[PDB]
């Protein structure tokens, strides 16, 4: 008979959120966290809400933070004891209501670095895939598995206190991805846009990030070496560049965007 | 009608980790130089 | 944003199309339309990269030549073979004629393939796939990005997206269509989940890229948002659903969770073993044992349960061996297989089994689509009438190239090539500024009433325990060896479960992720599609692909090579019964290029 | 509080509000104004600072080594220590 | 101006240039940016129209002054209306109290969707005044509404393309 | 609030005290250390027997006369002398 906390608001009410206990018998539930919400949600309190849909852990949805670690509740396990367990939503988060979060700023900061493969020359005719070897193909193994869950990009403090400024361990992990692979042909414009005081820089190497990565990765690693290669490869023209492609960005609609 | 609320500060319950408290202490190094440098001041002063 | 005020606050919007999916088949499409040069608006529950599609693993099937030589051509007949000759082969000869370029475009907006010795994009050899029409050996067509295909497709779809800078209403929960009094779609209606206002999206075509229903059953592979939500606003608009019954089970899904390992295990290697420890695949299709069609495998399994040569203390599943396969293969072709068993099944795949047992995995019926995309309204004179204005893609569609059973890595590849068509027919039909389209006066008025008595509801029966007493009927009245006795008792069960959602009740009553209220109306889509699901198959006398009968244990083409439509009677789920028709199969390919596929005995 | 709601936003580079941008630039201006001032500090020190033992430092010059040229004979043990 | 120093056209091309791209090229959205640079703009700018005066109708350096006049107008404009935006921010998050725990918690905004109101209305007018700066209008106005979006539930045009 | 002793802000707390304190006492200690060096060199202090002997004795050597110096007692073990007519 396990003791669980749920963090509650109404968004109607707009009442002072607070802390709801719930006893569930772990033995007619599942070993996973979210098998313990949907118990409570079908069973004692359907007023919960929260969002769910894998139960792999490949989407990504269910991204909470739990006894104050943030991870997926579908591949976190109920650790019982006599300590009731804590469910929160992301922190530093605007809540919409109960643990469903408020993503939005993230969505558009990952649109801002257009992760899509950009070429010079459009494909010719007759030309079949891009060449690409299997060990520039290994560089990219660490990067393309993330699942935007969102759960480093709340637990990095200067993301905390510059949310609106600093793209986050998330962000930048994906746009080193696309300046580490080979095909595309826009490295220097990528990295001239990403080397920004406060885009990359306000990282201070806090490493919060790869601890509560629910995949393993490891941003930390990653935003250390576009650092890295960055500081290598500045050039004097790099703004100039910067300014370029901005004008060839001037009939897109809004949104997002390179800029 | 609606609105959504503002959590907390995350300080207050966030898990530690030991890479991250070596980093303030990397970060604070300076403000205690500062710190023993005017102790040192002070004693000079006010002391024997 | 408009305003008006039927009752609540309702946001006009005009486009020229309106896409309702966001997963693969919807991604495509919306950049497609975009591209073409049309206003597009995509409409989606979830933000894009989380729909289903991210959870596909094994692949995209292509006619490439970088493993083997290989023709589209063959390729095309090992789909009409899998589909036991219940597909359109018009449908299928566009699908396989487009699957190599359709691949290379993936490829070209960024797609991660894994890569062969000399950099061409690396395939493996997946079940249902052969050579030479049939004479030669295993075909390597499945491309692939190690274990993590959909989420590759899906995050490169989401990037071509950006790219065009397509319109994403994200998180808003798309409720009944628009319908003209003329039979016309006009539009869909739509609930904004963060905001709670409603919106009427008013198109001059209309996509439904929405995904299948299969969480209807109780052990699924489908995500929880999986509730086939397209196809009960089809259905609620009396319009018509194709071949319910066909449900696909993949033969490898780890027992008890659901979660699924990758038909790639076996393509790698991988084998099946009993209580005996023997490979029982032999026995069933001895040519290709582990590599046979899906169906084949799934009810080898189930049979062999059934004889009491089980594995575990139960005798309730069956297990995968991968362990004699080498670990450097293991870690570099199926990483994520390892993890998900390592977590779940609590099993090591480099030293022990997995346990695995059949589960519901893709459903081949959906609504009825020719090989253009556009949806179907079949009349007794003309049998492929289309909507006005309406089309499907995806799994939410059923335009036959799955037919009875679906050939593994062929799905993705449907999203793409039929995504992709839907905007081009689309941008045919409509040019790239036109006059707005004039909803009706009363458009959403029904709607409205429905979902505002709903929101209101107070009953003694909850969602979630009648939720769990549909899928317990459909788990037990519709296996995978199905008994007509157990189906007429199923569709009195579901007949019935349809009248109590009358009574259905939630506590909850604000418009901001009321999950309570939008699983209650989810449930009226589960509930209306898993009726008909169970109607179709017991009206089906024989046992073809997936769908298979004991008491019928025969296929019969003269009196049963029909698709069968079925129709809601009235929109309510709870006032409507289930009414059946069927129309002929298109055998004849399109062009001359692909010939005829005579039906024949299917063996594998 | 009510902010206002009837502010009339900048339009170009001659039609200008006053805002905290404009205000956070004359700060910049007026800490490095301090940091021309503040440096008058060490510069002062370095100018004006002598080291010396006493007043017989300069007087030996005077009288003992005019020109800083006449040789003294060394004996290391007196600066030495031992 | 006041000076007697003397350029070439050629050079005279390659400080406008220079500078019209600097402006362009450079992060608005940041607003140390502006203020650490500005500084260093104006003084440039006023050297550079002295000695692009003459050219002021030629063919390769008149346009390039056109931009960059129009640049730093809608530099300013943006830095301007992001600047108010910046503040409502701020009176919002001081409004939480001390650990976001309303310890010290401040006065809240009374009119805060009547601001949003306010604030839309500037951003659709720089839209329609600067054309050609849409990118830059996105980045520093358009991502600061969304900011607020989270805050205060209002409506905008573009709200759909920002995930609202 | 929601406090837990595992929190990145106690937890920083007790590293913060753990690696500083240390080396700020020592730090500090060495200062005061060379500031005793120092004191000791320039008035090291030096104990008498008898207080009246040794006042005596200083008024002889310095030949001040002891009716005008006012002798006070400010601790148990601290004695001081001081001028009687100092302005
Ligand atoms: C390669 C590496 C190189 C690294 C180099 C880095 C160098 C950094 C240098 C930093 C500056 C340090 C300067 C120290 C100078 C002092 C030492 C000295 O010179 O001694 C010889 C000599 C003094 O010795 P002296 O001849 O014996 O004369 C005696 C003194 O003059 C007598 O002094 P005074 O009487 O004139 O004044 C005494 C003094 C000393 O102050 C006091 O005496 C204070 C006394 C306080 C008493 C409080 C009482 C409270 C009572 C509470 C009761 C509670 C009861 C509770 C009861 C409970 C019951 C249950 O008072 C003050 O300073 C004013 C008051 C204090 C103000 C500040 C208060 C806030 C402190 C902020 C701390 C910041 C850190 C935060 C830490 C946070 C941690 C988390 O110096 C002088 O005469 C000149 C003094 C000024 C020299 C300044 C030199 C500056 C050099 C700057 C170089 C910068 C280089 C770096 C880069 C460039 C940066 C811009
Ligand atoms: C082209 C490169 C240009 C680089 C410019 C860099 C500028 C650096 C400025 C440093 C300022 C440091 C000031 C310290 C305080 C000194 C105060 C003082 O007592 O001064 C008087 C005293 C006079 O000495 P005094 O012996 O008469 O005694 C004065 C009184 N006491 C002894 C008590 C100090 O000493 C000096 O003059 C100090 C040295 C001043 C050096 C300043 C920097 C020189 C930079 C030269 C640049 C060369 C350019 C090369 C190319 C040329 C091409 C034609
Ligand atoms: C506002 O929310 C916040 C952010 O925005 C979200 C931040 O970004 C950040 C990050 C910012 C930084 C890291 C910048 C540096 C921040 C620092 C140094 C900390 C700043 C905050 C503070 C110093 C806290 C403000 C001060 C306090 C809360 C006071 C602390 C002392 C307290 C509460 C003791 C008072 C207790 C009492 C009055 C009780 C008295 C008891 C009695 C009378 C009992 C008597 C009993 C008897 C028997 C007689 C923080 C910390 C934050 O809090
Ligand atoms: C575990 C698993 C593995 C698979 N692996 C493979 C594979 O390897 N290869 C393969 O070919 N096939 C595979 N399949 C099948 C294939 O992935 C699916 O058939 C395919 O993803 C269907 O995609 P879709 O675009 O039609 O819709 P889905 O991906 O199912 O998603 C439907 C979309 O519509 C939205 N939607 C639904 N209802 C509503 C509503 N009411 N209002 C608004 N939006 C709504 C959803 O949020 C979502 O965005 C697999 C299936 C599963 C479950
Ligand atoms: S790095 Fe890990 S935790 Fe962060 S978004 Fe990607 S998958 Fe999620
Ligand atoms: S925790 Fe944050 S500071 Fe950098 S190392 Fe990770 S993004
Ligand atoms: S529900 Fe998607 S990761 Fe758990
Ligand atoms: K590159």
């Amino acid at each position: 008979m396990q003791t669980f906390r749920v963090y509650r608001y109404d968004p109607l009410l707009q009442d002072k959120p607070h802390m709801q206990e719930f006893n569930i018998d772990l033995a007619q539930c599942g070993p996973m966290i979210l098998d313990a919400l949907i118990k409570i949600k079908a069973t004692q309190d359907s007023t919960l809400a929260f969002r769910r849909s894998c139960r792999e852990g490949i989407c990504g949805s269910c991204a909470m933070n739990i006894n104050g670690k943030n991870g997926l509740a579908c591949l976190q396990y109920i650790e019982p004891g006599a300590a009731p367990i804590d469910i929160q939503p992301l922190p530093h988060t605007y809540v919409l209501k109960d643990l469903v979060p408020d993503l939005s700023n993230f969505y558009n900061q990952y649109k801002s670095i257009e992760p899509f493969l950009k070429r010079r020359r459009a494909k010719q005719p007759g030309e079949k895939e891009y060449y690409q070897s299997i060990e520039d193909r290994e560089k990219l193994d660490g990067m393309y598995e993330c699942n935007l869950c969102a759960c480093c990009m709340t637990s990095c403090p200067s993301y905390w206190w510059n949310p609106e400024y600093y793209l986050g361990p998330a962000v930048l992990l994906q746009a080193y991805r696309w300046i580490a692979d080979s095909r595309d042909e826009f490295t220097t414009e990528r990295m001239a846009w990403i080397n920004d005081s406060m885009r990359l820089y306000r990282c201070h190497g806090i490493m919060n990030c790869t601890s509560c990565c629910p995949k393993g990765l490891d941003p930390a690693k990653a935003i250390a070496k576009m650092k890295a290669a960055i500081a290598a490869a500045y050039e004097p023209g790099w703004t100039k560049i910067v300014a370029q492609e901005s004008i060839a960005n001037k009939k897109r609609e809004s949104g997002m965007m390179y800029a | 009608s609606y609105k959504s609320a503002h959590q907390e500060t995350p300080l207050t319950y966030y898990r530690a980790t030991q890479h991250a408290t070596s980093s303030i202490n990397h970060r604070l190094a300076y403000i205690n130089a500062v710190f023993v440098i005017w102790v040192c001041d002070s004693l000079n002063d006010v002391d024997q | 944003a408009a305003g008006s005020g039927t009752r609540y606050a309702v946001h006009d919007h005009f486009y020229d199309a309106v896409v309702v999916g966001a997963g693969g088949a919807g991604l495509r499409a919306a950049s497609g339309l975009v591209a073409h040069g049309l206003k597009t608006a995509c409409i989606s529950k979830v933000f894009p990269t989380r729909s289903h599609t991210v959870a596909a693993q094994g692949g995209i099937n292509a006619a490439l030549g970088n493993m083997t030589e290989d023709d589209w051509r063959w390729h095309a007949y090992d789909t009409v073979k899998g589909s036991d000759w219940l597909g359109d082969q018009d449908a299928i000869e566009h699908m396989c004629r487009l699957a190599p370029q359709v691949v290379l475009e993936l490829e070209s907006y960024g797609l991660p393939f894994s890569r062969t010795k000399e950099g061409k994009i690396y395939q493996r050899a997946f079940g249902g796939q052969s050579l030479k029409f049939g004479k030669g050996g295993q075909a390597y067509r499945c491309a692939a990005a190690a274990d993590r295909t959909g989420h590759a497709i899906l995050h490169t779809l989401y990037g071509m997206s950006l790219k065009y800078d397509c319109l994403f209403f994200i998180e808003y929960f798309a409720l009944d269509l628009i319908m003209d009094q003329d039979g016309s779609c006009k539009g869909v209606i739509a609930m904004s989940m963060e905001d709670g206002s409603i919106h009427r999206f008013g198109a001059h075509q209309t996509v439904i890229a929405t995904g299948g229903y299969g969480r209807a059953y109780q052990s699924c592979t489908s995500a929880h948002t999986c509730t086939g939500d397209g196809g009960g606003m089809v259905s609620r608009a009396g319009l018509p659903l194709q071949d319910l019954e066909f449900v696909q089970f993949h033969p490898t899904g780890i027992f008890p969770a659901g979660c699924l390992m990758t038909e790639g295990c076996r393509g790698e290697g991988g084998i099946l073993r009993n209580s005996e420890g023997e490979p029982f695949m032999a026995r069933y299709a001895p040519t290709a044992k582990d590599l046979a069609s899906r169906d084949v495998v799934s009810r080898a399994m189930t049979l062999e349960i059934r004889e009491g040569r089980g594995v575990g203390p139960n005798k309730d599943h069956i297990y995968l061996h991968l362990d004699h396969l080498p670990a450097e293969t293991l870690r570099e072709r199926l990483p994520g297989i390892s993890e998900t068993a390592k977590i779940f099944a609590g099993v090591d795949v480099t030293k022990e089994p997995i346990p695995v047992l059949p589960t519901v995995h893709y459903n081949m019926g959906g609504i009825p689509t020719n090989w253009k995309a556009q949806c179907l309204n079949p009349t007794s004179s003309d049998p492929n009438k289309i909507v006005p204005g309406l089309l499907a893609a995806g799994e939410a569609g059923s335009a036959s190239v799955h037919g009875a059973n679906r050939l593994g890595a062929n799905s993705l590849l449907d999203l793409v090539v039929f995504g992709r068509t839907a905007a081009d027919t689309v941008a045919e039909i409509v040019k790239p500024n036109s006059p707005p389209v004039t909803l009706p006066k009363d458009a959403g008025g029904g709607t409205i009433d429905r979902f505002d008595k709903i929101r209101h509801a107070k009953g003694p029966v909850s969602t979630a325990d009648l939720r769990s007493k549909l899928q317990r009927t459909m788990q037990t009245r519709a296996p995978v060896y199905r008994n007509g006795d157990d189906l007429k008792k199923g569709c009195e069960e579901v007949r019935e479960i349809m009248k109590e959602y009358k009574d259905v009740g939630i506590k909850d009553r604000t418009l901001v992720w009321n999950t309570d209220l939008i699983e209650t109306l989810e449930l009226e889509n589960l509930i209306t599609q898993a009726a008909q699901t169970i109607v179709s198959g017991e009206a089906r006398k024989e046992s073809r692909g997936a769908h298979a009968r004991e008491d019928f244990t025969e296929r019969d083409d003269k009196k049963w090579m029909k698709h069968s439509l079925s129709y809601q009677t009235k929109p309510h789920v709870e006032e409507s019964d289930i009414v059946l028709k069927y129309r002929p199969v298109v055998d004849q390919p399109l062009d001359s290029e692909m010939h005829h596929v005579p039906p024949a005995k299917r063996v594998y | 509080a009510r902010v206002p709601e009837d502010i009339e936003f900048t339009k170009n580079r001659y039609t200008r509000r006053y805002n905290l941008a404009t205000e956070d630039r004359v700060k910049l201006l007026n800490w490095n104004a301090f940091c021309i001032a503040v440096t008058a500090l060490p510069i002062a020190y370095v100018y004006y600072s002598w080291y010396e033992s006493s007043e017989d430092t300069d007087m030996i010059y005077r009288t003992m080594d005019p020109m800083r040229e006449a040789k003294a004979d060394y004996y290391l043990p007196l600066l030495r220590g031992h | 101006m006041l000076t007697v120093d003397k350029f070439t056209r050629a050079e005279a091309l390659q400080r406008a240039s220079n500078l019209y791209y600097q402006v362009l090229g450079t992060n608005w959205e940041d607003g140390l940016n502006l203020v650490l640079d500005v500084p260093f703009w104006e003084s440039e700018l006023e050297k550079v129209d002295h000695m692009c005066e003459p050219y002021l109708c030629d063919d390769e350096i008149g346009p390039i002054i056109r931009n960059l006049h129009e640049t730093v107008n809608c530099m300013y404009a943006c830095e301007d209306v992001r600047d108010h935006i910046n503040e409502l921010l701020e009176l919002s998050s001081r409004a939480e109290g001390v650990m976001g725990s309303g310890a010290a918690a401040s006065e809240e905004v009374e009119n805060m969707p009547e601001q949003c109101g306010m604030v839309t209305k500037a951003y659709e007018d720089l839209l329609a005044r600067y054309p050609e700066h849409h990118p830059k209008i996105e980045q520093t106005v358009g991502h600061g509404l969304a900011v607020l979006r989270q805050l205060e539930k209002f409506n905008f045009k573009s709200s759909h393309r920002y995930f609202f | 609030m929601m406090l837990r002793y595992d929190s990145l802000l106690w937890q920083c707390t007790l590293a913060a005290g753990i690696w500083f304190i240390p080396q700020d006492v020592a730090a500090i200690s060495a200062f005061l250390l060379y500031g005793r060096s120092k004191s000791r060199t320039i008035n090291q202090p030096v104990y008498v027997d008898n207080i009246d002997t040794a006042a005596n004795e200083y008024f002889k050597r310095k030949g001040l006369d002891p009716t005008k110096m006012i002798m006070m007692r400010k601790s148990s073990k601290i004695t001081e002398i001081r001028y009687g007519e100092m302005y």
